[PDB]
């Protein structure tokens, strides 16, 4: 779904005929593509902005907030983690307050594909492949 | 003559001698070490 | 020692009137934190009372609250309450007792109460310097908007002043989740918040490192070609102003680890699901529940 707006060069129909394919066990099994005609679904083009605008806004305040408790930092591992940001990197508080919520709706709008409850376990298989038993779980 | 540090951030100490070890001696102590350590240190053998 | 008894029996050692048995016996399906798991026990560990400090640190009230055991109440008799504890999956109805409307198919967590007054006016069993206080049942959306809340708060209250923190409590408390209002009781900073901030903050830089060139440019991209109101309610929170490489066996390592990034942030606020109701009744008192504790 990342790479629906840039579909029009010709290296990346091979990137994405490469990533249309998975592998598992004697299983060299495809999947349909999430564009149709050129232009993403809106549900794919909600989960891929999620990803994007909460990118967009950890590489622009995590360095300010970073550098305000730089002064409270009371162990060994924050001062390496700004030292990290600063070398990546080379206003009213009513749109900091903004931000942080539209970072954390952002955050909310994406826990579907974070994530996945295991819901059954294998225990033993049939024969010929066809059915298992398994314990159900939450 | 200072030295040329590779990372950029100072850290923040909070170790006890037994574990590392530091250089956390100010100019004065220095100064006194610089008194202490510049102060404390043939022909006729042809004749 | 015995196990985990299935029984736990509450006996008020005070006197009591008829109608605090009578407010007693309304409050049966519902839920207690329980912090010993004996058979006998007293009612000084029951509820929540133990817990008011003087303080009452509503982060430090939270992470407590989830450490506590979730018990639920049946067979409210004379100075005898049966305290079911739960088991993982089965059946049983709960009766909430905060007025936070529920509905069909969502999920439910344990929570310290809100809008905490005599203008609310719990009927909460008055009696000898010790109230009764439950914990509210609050489906997740509510749970999730109080927590992400809370943390706003938390970050937004370093290195500025004692007014505009001020100005920022008067505006963030109001919640509005399904017609109802309902406020932060005594927000204050305190160690747990700042160690759930200093994670936050250190897993929000992992992000902003493991992020890749497209994934933080796909947005810029989409706002050349397609326009619609979710963007330009979102490009103006951004800010204002032909890939060059791409090697899709790097990027599914990155989002491998992005995807563990996302997780251990959206895991400070997401807290844990402990019950989610199947169906309810229509005047939204019980409801019908899986998954008890």
């Amino acid at each position: 779904g990342l790479f629906s707006l840039d579909r029009s060069y010709e290296e990346v129909k091979a990137a994405v005929q490469q990533l249309q394919t998975i592998t598992f066990r004697d299983a060299t099994f495809t999947i349909p593509d999430p564009v149709i005609d050129q232009h993403l679904l809106i549900d794919m083009k909600t989960a891929c902005l999620s990803m994007s605008m909460v990118a967009n806004l950890a590489s622009e305040l995590t360095m300010t907030y970073v550098r305000k408790l730089a002064l409270e930092d009371s162990s060994m591992l924050l001062v390496k983690c700004q030292e990290l940001l600063m070398r990546l990197d080379r206003v009213s508080p009513d749109d900091e307050i903004a931000r942080l919520s539209a970072l954390f709706v952002m955050l909310r709008q994406l826990d579907d594909l974070i994530r996945e409850q295991v819901v059954f376990t294998v225990c033993d298989v049939s024969p010929d492949n066809k059915s298992a038993t398994c314990i159900f779980k939450g | 003559s200072l030295l040329h540090t590779f990372w950029r951030l100072p850290v923040a100490v909070f170790f006890e001698p037994h574990e590392e070890n530091v250089l956390r001696c100010p100019e004065r102590v220095l100064r006194r070490l610089l008194e202490d350590a510049a102060v404390t240190m043939d022909r006729v053998r042809k004749r | 020692m015995a196990a985990m008894e299935a029984n736990i029996f509450c006996t008020f050692d005070h006197k009591l009137s008829i109608a605090d048995v009578g407010k007693l016996t309304k409050l049966v399906a519902a839920v207690v934190p329980i912090p010993q798991r004996l058979h006998l026990i007293k009612h000084y560990q029951l509820g929540l009372h133990q817990f008011v400090d003087h303080t009452r640190g509503y982060v430090r009230l939270r992470g407590l609250l989830r450490n506590m055991t979730l018990t639920l109440m049946r067979r409210v008799e004379g100075n005898q309450i049966l305290l079911h504890v739960p088991t993982h999956g089965l059946l049983y109805t709960v009766l909430n007792t905060g007025p936070v409307t529920w509905e069909k198919g969502d999920a439910l967590c344990v929570l310290p109460p809100l809008f905490h007054g005599p203008l609310a006016r719990e009927n909460l069993l008055t009696l000898g310097q010790w109230e009764l206080v439950l914990p509210w049942i609050v489906p997740m959306p509510l749970a999730l908007e109080i927590n992400q809340r809370l943390l706003i708060m938390g970050l937004f209250s370093l290195d500025r002043s004692y007014e505009e923190v001020k100005a920022a409590v008067q505006q963030l408390q109001t919640i509005t989740f399904r017609d109802a209002t309902f406020t932060i009781p005594d927000p204050v900073i305190d160690q747990h918040l700042l160690i759930d901030m200093k994670t936050a903050c250190l897993s929000m830089s992992m992000v902003a490192n493991l992020a890749s060139e497209l994934t933080m440019t796909y947005v810029r991209k989409l706002a050349l070609e397609d326009s619609s109101m979710l963007l330009v309610k979102c490009q103006e929170l951004l800010m204002r102003l032909r890939p060059q490489h791409v090697s899709p066996d790097d990027e599914i390592a990155r989002l491998s680890a992005l995807f563990v990034m996302l997780r251990q942030l959206d895991d400070l606020i997401r807290e844990q699901v402990v019950f989610t109701v199947c169906d309810v009744s229509p005047d939204n008192k019980s409801a019908t529940c899986i998954f008890k504790g």
